[PDB]
């Protein structure tokens, strides 16, 4: 809806500070997005606004399309996706900055 | 919603022995690597306390005599050895989807040796008499088993009307029970009589425990 | 980690209430917050959840339009507003932090939906009869004729907790009655003072009743 889809990218490796989350994330990150939806930077006041919009649209769209295939995400998945998509949305912002 | 069928509804277990609480889910709540089952413990007046998440992981500070096991549709909370502080109601809860529904709960109670009640009787206070009321109170404290009966007698004759009774849940330190019984009269009624008696009848005595006072 | 809820409330049938849940000690937006109530039957009834990160909510849809969940990120506080309350909504309401498990809970908020009037308790000391049995001594406190629940009863402002039994309140004729016993060695009372303290939030009363001999 005026949103672009960026190129696929490496999913960042997150350390959570405890072995359970660390292992859960490593084993499940293939289920999470590896490209983000974004609007052009020129439609946002600052980077924080670009990023928050990017996180929420990406996760919402990812939840919808994977649900049709039978995916089931729990709260742990959503909070991990919020953390990894946040970093990937920051990267997308930086990729759009490199266009200059 | 997922339906979880928790059993038994009630569980009595001896000190130091093993208690096992079962939860069957209406659909699978596991993958081949993770199971989405939590166990809580609730004591009177407190929110539930999380003991175990993802079927088998103890919360920090939960003693290792608690353990969670199972997979797919069948899950178990085991306590061994059970201690006095473990008396409470336990619940399973899945985390596969919302709503995170609960089993109906299991009331776990400790067994122990018989304990006779400590019985105390209390005349009406001056403050209460001043405003025209007269409550006589009888405490029956720290007994076991929980089945007890209290009888009020005024001037030797059984009195049933005007009696209000309240029972505590099992004590977390000595696994006993306690009961309070209050006989409420008007000040006028109270002063038409002299002898006031509560009689406790309990497994531990073949004759009742009697506490009494004379208004004189 | 602490979740601190607002105090108990008495509300008339048909009106609204807003309960707060102040979180501290963790990243507020890193966890969902659930609201649940525990009924007279002790069953847990889910109300809904909110994601503080983006404000998204999921409701127990069987409720319809009874509840509204919001957060204030500036104060890291979660709010549950309940509309058009009935007596069946009387319950203890809890907020709880969640990531696939409710690991920290608020202390609960007792809501009473009733047209009945607030009544402060009468607090009566229970001193033993003038007979000197000597193993220990048991004293007590009778809290009579109040509405609504709850009251808080402590002995010596909370410093006396061993040997205490506080009995569940009993509802009769639209008024609650509660009692508490405290057991101490015979050498400690009456030489040392023992007082029961009774607070009734709904009537904004706090009463201290010293137990005096005779």
């Amino acid at each position: 809806g005026g949103y672009m889809l960026g190129s696929a990218m490496s999913r960042p490796m997150i350390h959570f500070g405890n072995d359970w989350e660390d292992r859960y994330y490593r084993e499940n990150m293939y289920r999470y997005p590896n490209q983000v939806y974004y609007r052009p930077v020129d439609q946002y006041s600052n980077q924080n606004n670009f990023v928050h919009d990017c996180v929420n649209i990406t996760i919402k769209q990812h939840t919808v399309t994977t649900t049709t295939k039978g995916e089931n995400f729990t709260e742990t998945d959503v909070k991990m996706m919020e953390r990894v998509v946040e970093q990937m949305c920051v990267t997308q912002y930086q990729k759009e900055s490199q266009a200059y | 919603d997922i339906v979880m069928t928790q059993s038994p509804a009630v569980l009595a277990t001896s000190n130091g022995e093993r208690a096992t609480i079962t939860c069957k889910a209406s659909m699978s709540v596991s993958t081949s690597t993770y199971s989405y089952m939590d166990w809580y413990q609730q004591k009177p007046g407190q929110p539930p306390k999380l003991l175990i998440k993802k079927a088998s992981n103890n919360e920090t500070g939960v003693p290792a005599r608690f353990s969670g096991s199972g997979t797919k549709k069948d899950f178990t909370l085991t306590i061994h050895p059970v201690q006095q502080e473990d008396v409470s109601t336990y619940y399973c809860q899945h985390s596969w989807q919302t709503p995170l529904t609960f089993g109906a709960g299991t009331v776990l109670e400790l067994k122990r040796a018989d304990a006779a009640p400590t019985v105390s009787i209390f005349p009406p206070s001056s403050e209460q008499l001043t405003s025209g009321g007269a409550s006589v109170v009888c405490f029956l404290n720290n007994f076991y088993p929980k089945d007890i009966n209290v009888k009020w007698k005024i001037d030797g004759s059984e009195r049933q009307n005007g009696v209000l009774n309240s029972e505590t849940d099992q004590d977390s330190k000595d696994s006993t029970y306690s009961m309070s019984s209050t006989l409420t009269l008007t000040k006028d009624e109270y002063e038409r009589h002299n002898s006031y008696t509560c009689e406790a009848t309990h497994k531990t005595s073949t004759s009742p425990i009697v506490k009494s006072f004379n208004r004189a | 980690v602490k979740l601190q809820e607002s105090g108990p409330q008495l509300v008339r049938p048909g009106s609204s209430v807003k309960i707060s849940c102040k979180a501290s000690g963790y990243s507020f937006t890193g966890y969902f917050m659930h609201w649940v109530r525990q009924t007279r039957v002790k069953s847990l009834e889910w109300i809904g959840r909110i994601n503080p990160y983006n404000g998204n909510t999921n409701y127990n849809k069987i409720f319809k339009k009874k509840a509204t969940l919001t957060v204030d990120k500036s104060s890291s506080t979660a709010y549950m507003q309940l509309n058009s309350l009935t007596s069946d909504d009387s319950a203890v309401y809890f907020c709880a932090r969640s990531q696939d498990a409710w690991d920290y809970w608020g202390q609960g908020v007792t809501i009473t939906v009733s047209s009945a009037k607030t009544t402060p308790p009468s607090v009566y000391p229970l001193a033993p009869s003038a007979a000197a049995a000597n193993s220990m001594v048991t004293l007590g406190c009778l809290v009579k004729g109040y509405f609504p629940e709850p009251v808080t009863v402590t002995w010596n402002s909370g410093s006396l907790s061993g040997g205490v039994h506080t009995f569940p309140a009993v509802l009769q004729s639209d008024l609650y009655t509660l009692s508490s016993s405290v057991t101490v060695p015979s050498s400690t009372w009456p030489s040392e003072t023992i007082t029961c303290n009774v607070a009734h939030p709904a009537s904004s009363t706090k009463v201290d009743k010293k137990i005096v001999p005779r």
